[PDB]
């Protein structure tokens, strides 16, 4: 989630991340 | 290998090469001296038989 | 992908021979900061890698990288940013471990890598770090192939750096199944143009959209649309929304090329058997059914580039006209008034570009020439006529001209005036023998395009769409296809798992709302994370009819078809599904090349190689020693002589051709002279 | 022996034709001399006579002079001689 | 022996698709007969398309339209998803313009005598207030499919864009069979057949013009010795 | 041969546009030219008569041996590829990854002879370096043909023998009866049958039994139970080969490709097996051999044996806690302790499986892969290596079909990239090592029909048993065949069963097994009396002709790329390098000392290494061996070397291998 | 539809009764669309006669013994199986085969009743050892294409009556492949091979005839629905 044009696709997490994804290009 | 040295002492005995290894007419691209190459079959007569030149 | 990549060749770097292998290998310090899996397969391997996901720089030029801390057989919630060496000091165990919902744990004896980079089962007491997820040891692409944990990584890193060769089509579908990566990843791609300010939408366009920033404020976005990439390929931009809309910052707006509906998208979701049929699907051969090329699901746009100078020499200044030396007028009729073709106007190799032409000079013409022209009364024309055609093999509408003129005030390099560029494009069909491949390394060329009709088919008259080979599957270890296949058939589906008595064991601890599922639903694993084989056996148990009483599959995930030559049902059920593939940037026509004679050298004698040009194929060392082995000696003297150096016995030949006459014997060889010239002049007594 | 039809190129059997040469090689050499001759011959069709017999087996409506003269020492009407 | 040859019998599902099941049948024949008329069915089928069509705004397929958010070849997709039956053979040509915010749906199209489209809620594009459309059309009969002719092979001005065609008036086909083969052979089949029209002509209206095509087939190699 | 017609377009542009200005279709040769510009379709017309009966070169570099390039029959056909004969594949090793190849163009009459004879598809069918096909059928034809000639026992239908109450009910008279019949509903193809054959030649044994004289298939007439499976594939087959009746593996489609070209001539071979390449995708289609996960059991009792050797590994690792081992103690223990597992796992799949099992059931026919390759898709994956080249003593303890963890996956990427990194260096270094070979010997030719020597060498020839019988050697097909008897092979100490002078294949050999005898001085390249190369006698039959060689053949260039092709192949002194070290004479590293006199020996070891010396039997200066090391072994043979065992006047003292060097100066040439 | 060009038939006449069949162009491909078919129809269109169960005097239950002959019971069938003999009549036709002696029963040996036909009576079956007598009844009627020996339509009709096969094809061997002739001007149209061989009972060309006639009877059934359709026409002959 956390994206607002986020087209709904179901996932099997079956863990949770605390944290998300960084910024890619920040290198 | 080593093109230069093997060159220069080939000179210095002033060797001729008989020419009549393979790579040689490669290089030179004169027709090999095997398969198709030697005289046997390069040289070979051929014609149509005097009997079938009867018929034609 | 381009970016975040990882060398060390270069300026200072080694050089290629000079690194020993050892620094090719994977040293387990590179765990979690350096993918393991992606790099280029040539004579570059463990040269090259690439970033882990969720790595980060030191300001030292070091991997610093975050880790969760646990303290008390609790976990912590801080993220710790850590470099290799200080992790040797420590004690990580495993993300993917029995955590007691709180950082407390399950079991005692616990797996950790030791500072030798070793495992062991730690009793829970010991560790400090525990792994930030799952995943943490990934490349991008690499984190975009779900079953990824099933096959080797062989065929991995094959589909790896293969899916950097995608080529963009036209109507850029996305897959049913994938990861959480395909969002992100285009979210930081940028090409798709994101929601600057939270906002209600002003108005869109093909080209731009008129924004309405939430407070007075308001923004056009000039969409892309057809420029050409570095690769020909288009570079379109749709918008994705509408004038009345409202969106919010850091939006979605319109897709790029690749993407669809925001995340990316490589190709399109396909319903694919795997019998060996009629020995077509021979050895990675891949059959296609007519139905994709007619409904253009395969369709590439290409972008080809043009240009020309127009210089000045001694005899002048380069001339761009209409006006030409001898030359037909129906040729010159899709040119504007002024030289250059007209926009729009179709093309085919060979055909005028430009009309461009100079003073060629003065010369005594021959007698002949000169009576053609008194009995046709032609004039001389000695500016030679220097146009610009088309090189073989093209076509396609000219979009736009790019036009530069130093008159213009145009900068242009010296010794020039005037600049042209032009742009072709040529919707490509699919065909046969392009490459592709899925997500796993299975690959292989276009066997052959059948048609619709002809094709094994369902029971509900649905045709396959194409069909893959076993015989690649044991041998190279890719089960995860088979995996993603029944996966997709389950997603086209749809299921509603009866949850009546309780749940079904394998469903208990599955996420709620997959009970059911609506069919042709998109969805998503991770890839450490991913769905079992037990709980897609359970799926599979539930596969609601699509239309009428219509359980097509098995719970086997085979199913009985129907061979649309036969007529008759096979007989064994067969592997079927959903699958999503691509299609890679190695077209026929980028390969497909031949040539008998063209333009010859400048420094030998010889008509120029490279397929930019005409080039062609160079028949030396292992197929002579070859030709040698054989015996046959006649075809290799004529190769070397008449095809490679004899300058007179080539149009000799060619002469002999044209008349119907036997071949000419072959000449001396040009670079023998050459190389004994230079023997002589090495001051070498030589005969 | 009775096997089955050739087709075109492969027509005449070479398991039958080298059983007259004593090579392949000698066989090869044979054949292209009598189809430089062949050749020779069409090309001094226009001009006067020769010497330059052949074909003699009716040649087919469009046939490489190599195939005539393969069809034509499969029937066994020539004579030759090594080098 | 069955002294009685087959029926031809009928079943209607829908209007756009129906059932046809016949027998008696020979035992080991249903299939081979199915796969028959599928094979035919599928691609021997005359029916009629939309060539390719020609905007004055426009000069080739990779271009826009001002107003409108669509593009070219968006637009290209989606007449290619449309549907019209022609009458006679000549190449005919329908009409669209357009103008102010709106939608373009498939019964917006001014059609000339003669053609008809089956489904006139088939979006083609949205506009705004400077959409602003025009469009000629080339359509006509045929069978099959065909790759869009190029226009330098025609003699057609810049604004034709040639479009491939597929003369498909079918939509679907699939059956099954009915091995009746007791144990007292009195034994035969009977091919539970379904056919599946895509909106332009009955099922019974594609099956009898099949069933002509293989007559004529067959007779060929039925008296002609 | 495919083709792209837009190719060849180009490529015959002055045949075509010379047969066209023949046409009064181009008035001058520049009509011509701009009218292939044009490509007006008559173009096309005759485009067709000048493509017609003109060979062509094909060639995927890099090339390693003789048949990197054939000449095949072009033909125009759509699309823009090269459409391929499947058979040649495996010659040209040329999977359809995508890999492009080279078309060359003859112009001569005499390089359209040389194609249209040497170069052509069907005249090079056999191992040029080892005599056997390589046309041969192979993963998809050899399925199918696999599952045409299994039996299913318990079948449709079966000829099921039973009077009383029926007929046996299995009968037919005809093939075409047997087609019909299982055409309806009636019978499967490997159900057992009776029939009763007039058109196919039924085993020697039954053949001489009805008949003795003459088993001449297109009008004898005789029974047979087989299933209609076996019957179409030996339908297939030429008339006069007699009947098989069995399960066709890969090997016996070899052996019986290898009989029909030692006996049969070329173009009935190509036609047969070009059929065969037919019907085998034809059945292979039916065969429905695909694979589903549901297909993949696993060891249903595997966690039990798991937890066996896991115990077993505890308890030494226990004990290495204990000090009792040492750090590599303890690791190889768990290198054995897990293999032992492995091989079990390995025991217990494979007896699992069911037969009809596609997944199992491609290496059964051998189609492909390996049982291991098995092990690891379902089970466990065992054991991943040090990069380095050890072993990790984790292990591997799952199968992909359960998928690896982080850490499992990690490990396996180690020895993953090792190989495919040694993957290149050992193509590369194998052309360099070819280029070395064919330098040396680029100038052996055959220049003489005999050097009628009387030299040569004989041959172990399938050794004596002790309990005694003629117990065949494995390694004779490879010496034996092909070779010319300078000697004549005398029985029992009377008539000559075999002279000088003969090619020494099959039968004869089986007759000299017959006689019992198991020595033969056969010529040689080693006894080759002449002095400018070779002579065509002592050379004997080439591989790939199958008869015996002209004098026009360099065959030092074919056993060179006969060499240089498997060096691919060869995965890992004790591998590439020792056989280049070999070819380079070096004084090896495990230089073991060889014997200079009969005797005993004065076996002895001092410190740290052996110190040993010769008991000579002349006698006189004992010969002294000193830097014997430790690590170094006593050569084992006969027992294990021990002091005072009489040894030889050459024998190996050590194991290793001396430099071919010392051998030569003691005991010379041969 | 206009044909736009037209396929043509030529028999090829092998070896007596195994005439062959080729035929094109064809609209690609219409080889697997027809060919297929026709050889289905041709195994089982046409009408045949043949053994039905036959009944043999002394032997009881034991179907493996035959006295004073050489044969045993199976290549006595079998032999029979093998016999071109054709009737007018659509009925269940019961018949005879007697002799007594040594010698061998062939073919032509039977007495024929009406309607009878035997194509090959010079044809032998079985042998006589010394003095054997034999008088062995036949039940031939005729149907179609080719049935398994049917079980007992009663529970036991007769001990003596036994069943058999009944090859009611004519036709004996049917095969065929597709081809691709012309494939640039004629834009790959197709050429059927078709290899028959059957009986000497009827030729096969004219055998190809019957169930060319057959199949048309039964597309008659598809264009009886709207023969005001458009169809591809070929035009005349
Ligand atoms: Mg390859
Ligand atoms: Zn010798």
């Amino acid at each position: 989630n956390s994206v607002p044009g986020a087209p709904n696709r179901v996932s099997f997490a079956k863990l949770r991340e605390p944290l998300e994804v960084p910024g890619l290009l920040d290198v | 290998q080593e093109t230069t040295r093997v060159l220069t002492d080939a000179a210095i005995n002033c060797r001729s090469d008989k020419l009549n290894g393979l790579k040689e007419n490669v290089i030179i691209g004169k027709l090999i001296p095997a398969g198709t190459g030697i005289n046997r079959y390069r040289n070979i007569a051929v014609q149509p038989t005097e009997e079938a030149r009867a018929a034609a | 992908t381009h970016k975040r990549r990882l060398s060390a060749l270069g300026p200072g770097g080694l050089s290629r021979e000079r690194a020993g292998l050892e620094v090719r290998d994977v040293h387990p310090s590179h765990y979690g900061r350096m993918c393991p899996i992606e790099t280029p397969e040539g004579p570059n391997i463990g040269l090259i890698g690439s970033l882990s996901v969720y790595a980060r720089v030191n300001p030292f030029g070091f991997i610093e990288t975050p880790y969760r801390k646990v303290v008390d057989g609790v976990v912590s919630d801080e993220i710790v940013y850590l470099t290799a060496d200080e992790e040797d000091r420590h004690v990580v165990a495993q993300a993917n471990s029995p955590i007691d919902a709180d950082g407390r744990f399950v079991e005692p004896r616990v797996l950790v890598r030791r500072k030798a980079g070793e495992v062991e089962y730690v009793p829970s007491s010991e560790v400090d770090y525990m792994d930030v997820s799952p995943r943490q040891m990934v490349s991008v692409a690499t984190a975009m192939i779900p079953f990824l944990e099933h096959d080797d990584a062989n065929r991995a890193l094959m589909g790896a750096n293969m899916q950097r060769q995608a080529v963009p089509l036209v109507r850029s579908e996305a897959p049913l199944v994938g990861t959480g990566m395909e969002l992100r990843a285009a979210i930081d791609a940028g090409d798709v143009v994101v929601a600057e300010e939270s906002g209600v939408i002003e108005e869109v366009s093909a080209d731009y959209i008129t924004v309405m920033h939430d407070n007075g404020t308001r923004r056009t976005y000039r969409m892309r649309k057809f420029a050409r990439s570095n690769h020909g390929t288009c570079a379109n931009q749709c918008p994705i929304v509408d004038a009345g809309d409202r969106v919010e910052a850091g939006q979605v707006i319109a897709d790029g090329p690749c993407t669809d509906d925001g995340e990316m998208a490589l190709g399109k979701n396909l319903l694919v058997a795997i019998m060996p049929w009629e020995g077509h699907n021979y050895e990675d051969a891949i059959i296609l059914s007519n139905r994709l090329v007619e409904e253009d699901v395969l369709t590439s746009i290409h972008i080809e580039e043009h240009e020309i100078d127009a210089r000045d020499t001694k005899l002048g200044a380069e001339e761009i006209t209409r006006d030409i030396p001898n030359i037909s007028d129906e040729v010159l009729a899709d040119l504007d008034e002024r030289g250059i073709v007209r926009i729009g106007a179709e093309v085919r190799d060979g055909d005028i570009l430009v009309g461009k032409v100079t003073p060629k000079g003065e010369t005594e013409l021959t007698p002949e020439e000169r009576l053609l022209r008194a009995i046709f009364g032609e004039k001389a024309r000695e500016v030679r006529d220097t146009s610009l055609k088309v090189p073989h093999g093209e076509s396609g509408k000219v979009i736009g001209i790019r036009v530069f003129s130093r008159e213009d005030e145009d900068e242009l390099p010296a010794g020039v005036n005037e600049l042209v560029r032009v742009y072709v494009a040529q919707k490509r069909k699919i065909s046969d023998g392009d490459k592709l491949a899925g997500r796993h390394g299975n690959k292989g060329v276009i066997g052959k395009i059948l048609p619709v009709e002809d094709m094994p088919f369902l029971a509900d008259g649905t045709p396959v769409d194409i069909i893959l080979n076993t015989h690649g599957v044991p041998r190279r270890m890719n089960i995860g296809q088979i995996l993603e296949t029944h996966l997709g058939w389950c997603a086209h589906s749809g299921w509603k798992v009866d949850a009546a008595k309780g749940v079904p064991d394998w469903a208990a601890r599955l996420p709620d709302e997959l009970l059911e599922a609506q069919p042709n639903a998109i969805v998503s694993t991770p890839v450490f994370d991913g769905a079992q084989e037990a709980e897609l056996q359970g799926l599979l148990s539930c596969t609601l009819p699509n239309r009428d009483g219509d359980v097509l599959v098995d719970a086997d995930g085979k199913a009985m078809l129907f061979d649309g030559r036969s007529g008759e049902p096979f007989p064994y059920p067969v592997t079927v599904g959903y699958m999503y593939i691509m299609k890679l940037h190695h077209l026929v026509d980028d390969k497909i090349h031949a040539r008998s004679t063209g333009p010859y050298s400048m420094i030998t004698q010889q008509p120029l190689g490279g397929k930019a040009q005409f080039g062609g194929q160079r028949f030396g060392e292992m197929e002579c020693w070859a030709m040698q082995a054989y015996g046959a000696a006649y075809t290799l003297q004529e190769l070397l002589t008449i095809k490679s150096d004899d300058t007179v016995g080539r149009v000799k030949v060619y002469e002999a051709i044209v008349k119907g006459e036997n071949i000419p014997e072959p000449g001396i060889p040009e670079s023998f002279k050459v190389l004994l010239k230079e023997l002589q002049s090495l001051c070498l007594n030589v005969e | 022996g009775g096997y089955d039809t050739p087709l075109g190129i492969t027509n005449p059997p070479i398991d039958e034709l080298l059983d007259r040469v004593s090579s392949k090689y000698a066989l090869v050499i044979y054949a292209a001399k009598r189809a430089r001759q062949i050749n020779d011959y069409y090309n001094q069709l226009g001009e006067g006579i020769l010497e330059y017999v052949g074909p003699l087996v009716e040649p087919g409506l469009q046939e490489k002079p190599l195939s005539i003269a393969l069809r034509e020492i499969h029937a066994d009407l020539l004579e030759h001689t090594e080098g | 022996l069955i002294s009685q040859r087959p029926t031809l019998s009928e079943d209607v599902l829908t209007d756009n698709r129906s059932q046809f099941v016949i027998e008696p049948l020979e035992p080991g024949f249903g299939y081979t007969l199915g796969n028959s008329l599928r094979r035919t069915l599928l691609s021997s089928i005359p029916g009629a398309a939309v060539t390719s069509i020609r905007i004055d705004g426009v000069l080739h397929e990779f271009t826009t339209v001002p107003g409108v958010k669509e593009d070219v070849t968006e637009i290209i997709l989606n007449l290619k998803s449309l549907v019209v039956s022609s009458e006679e053979d000549e190449p005919v040509t329908m009409y669209l313009r357009k103008q102010g915010p709106g939608e373009v749906t498939a019964g917006d199209i001014v059609p000339p005598a003669g053609v008809t489209v089956h489904n006139p809620g088939m979006h083609i594009a949205t506009l705004n207030d400077k959409g602003k459309l025009e469009v000629e059309l080339v359509v006509e009969r045929g069978r099959g499919y065909v790759p869009a002719v190029q226009n330098r092979a025609s003699g057609a001005e810049i604004g034709r864009i040639p479009v491939d065609s597929i003369y498909s008036p079918v939509l679907k086909v699939t059956y099954k069979v009915d091995a009746t083969r007791v144990e007292q052979r009195t034994d035969f089949d009977k091919l539970i057949l379904d056919v599946e029209t895509k909106n332009s002509i009955s099922p019974r209206d594609a099956l009898a013009s099949a069933g002509k095509t293989l007559v004529e087939l067959f007779g060929l190699a039925r008296e002609l010795n | 041969c495919g083709l792209p017609k837009l190719m060849a377009l180009e490529l015959f542009k002055p045949f075509v546009m010379k047969r066209l200005v023949d046409l009064n279709h181009a008035q001058n040769i520049k009509s011509a030219k701009r009218m292939v510009e044009r490509q007006r379709p008559q173009v096309w017309d005759v485009l067709e008569e000048v493509i017609a009966e003109h060979p062509v070169l094909l060639n995927r570099a890099p090339t390693l041996h003789r048949l990197g390039i054939q000449a095949f029959e072009p033909m125009l056909v759509e699309g823009k590829a090269i459409q391929l004969h499947p058979l040649v594949c495996e010659a040209f090793n040329a999977d359809f990854d995508g890999d492009q190849m080279a078309v060359h163009l003859p112009l001569s009459a005499e390089a359209q002879a040389e194609a249209r004879i040497l170069m052509l598809s069907s005249n090079n069918i056999l191992s040029p370096a080892s005599g056997r096909p390589l046309a041969m059928p192979r993963l998809d034809m050899v399925t199918g043909l696999y599952y045409l000639t299994t039996e299913v026992p318990g079948d449709t239908g079966e000829y099921q023998p039973a009077s009383g109450d029926h007929p046996e009910t299995g009968v037919y008279s005809s093939p075409a009866e047997a087609i019909m019949a299982a055409d309806r509903g009636v019978l499967s193809v490997r159900a057992k049958i009776k029939v009763r054959l007039t058109q196919l030649r039924p085993p020697v044994e039954i053949e001489a039994e009805l008949f003795g004289h003459s088993g001449w298939q297109p009008g004898d007439a005789w029974m047979a139970e087989t299933t209609l499976g076996r019957v179409m594939f030996n339908e297939l087959l030429p008339l006069g080969y007699p009947f098989v009746n069995k399960q066709m593996h890969k090997k016996v489609q070899a052996a019986i490709i290898n009989d029909l070209a030692e006996r049969y001539p070329m173009i009935v071979v190509a036609q047969t097996v070009d059929k065969l390449k037919d019907a085998g995708f034809y059945w292979a289609t039916r065969s429905g051999v695909t694979v589903s996960m549901a297909d993949v059991l696993v060891p249903p009792r595997k966690k039990e044996i798991l937890d066996h050797y896991e115990e077993r590994a505890d308890k030494v690792e226990k004990q290495f806690q204990r000090g009792a081992l040492n750090h590599d103690e303890r690791n190889e223990a768990l290198v054995e302790i897990w293999k032992e597992a492995t091989d079990e796992v390995g025991q217990a799949l494979r007896e699992h499986y069911p037969d009809d099992n596609p997944i199992i059931t491609i290496v059964d026919s051998g189609a492909t892969g390996n049982f291991t390759q098995t092990r690891t898709l379902a089970g466990m994956k065992g054991l991943v290596t040090n990069p380095k080249g050890e072993f990790i003593p984790r292990p591997v303890k799952s199968s992909f079909r359960e998928g690896l963890t982080v850490l499992e996956y990690f490990i396996n990427t180690h020895g993953a990239r090792k190989g495919l990194a040694d993957t290149a260096l050992r193509t590369a270094d194998s052309g360099y090592l070819t280029r070395r070979l064919v330098d040396v010997s680029q100038d052996v030719i055959v220049r003489e029909h005999d050097c009628q020597t009387e030299r040569g060498i004989v041959v172990e020839l399938a050794e004596r048993a002790p309990d005694g019988t003629l117990i065949r050697d494995p390694y004779i097909e490879t010496s034996a065949y092909a070779r010319t008897l300078g000697t004549d092979a005398v029985d029992e100490a009377g008539n000559v069963i075999v002279e000088r002078g003969q090619d020494l294949g099959d039968p004869e050999i089986d007759a000299l097994l017959a006689a019992g005898i198991t020595q033969v001085k056969v010529r040689s390249v080693l006894t080759c009396a002449t002095s400018t190369g070779v002579c065509a006698t002592c050379y004997g039959r080439s591989m790939a002709t199958g008869k015996l060689v002209d004098i026009g053949e360099a065959v030092g260039i074919v056993a060179a790329q006969s060499i240089g092709e498997p060096g691919t192949q060869l995965t890992m002194t004790g591998g590439l390098p020792r056989v280049q070290e070999l070819f380079e004479a070096r004084v090896p590293r495990g230089k073991a000392p060889i014997a200079d006199v009969t005797g005993r020996v004065r076996l002895e070891d001092g410190e740290r290494f052996y110190k040993i010396t010769i008991v000579p039997d002349d006698g006189g200066e004992e010969v002294v061996y000193d830097k014997i090391s430790k690590r170094q072994r006593l050569r084992v043979f006969k027992r294990v070397l021990s002091d005072g065992d009489h040894v030889e006047v050459g024998q190996q003292l050590m194991e290793g291998s001396a430099d071919p060097h010392e051998v030569l100066r003691v005991q010379g040439p041969r």
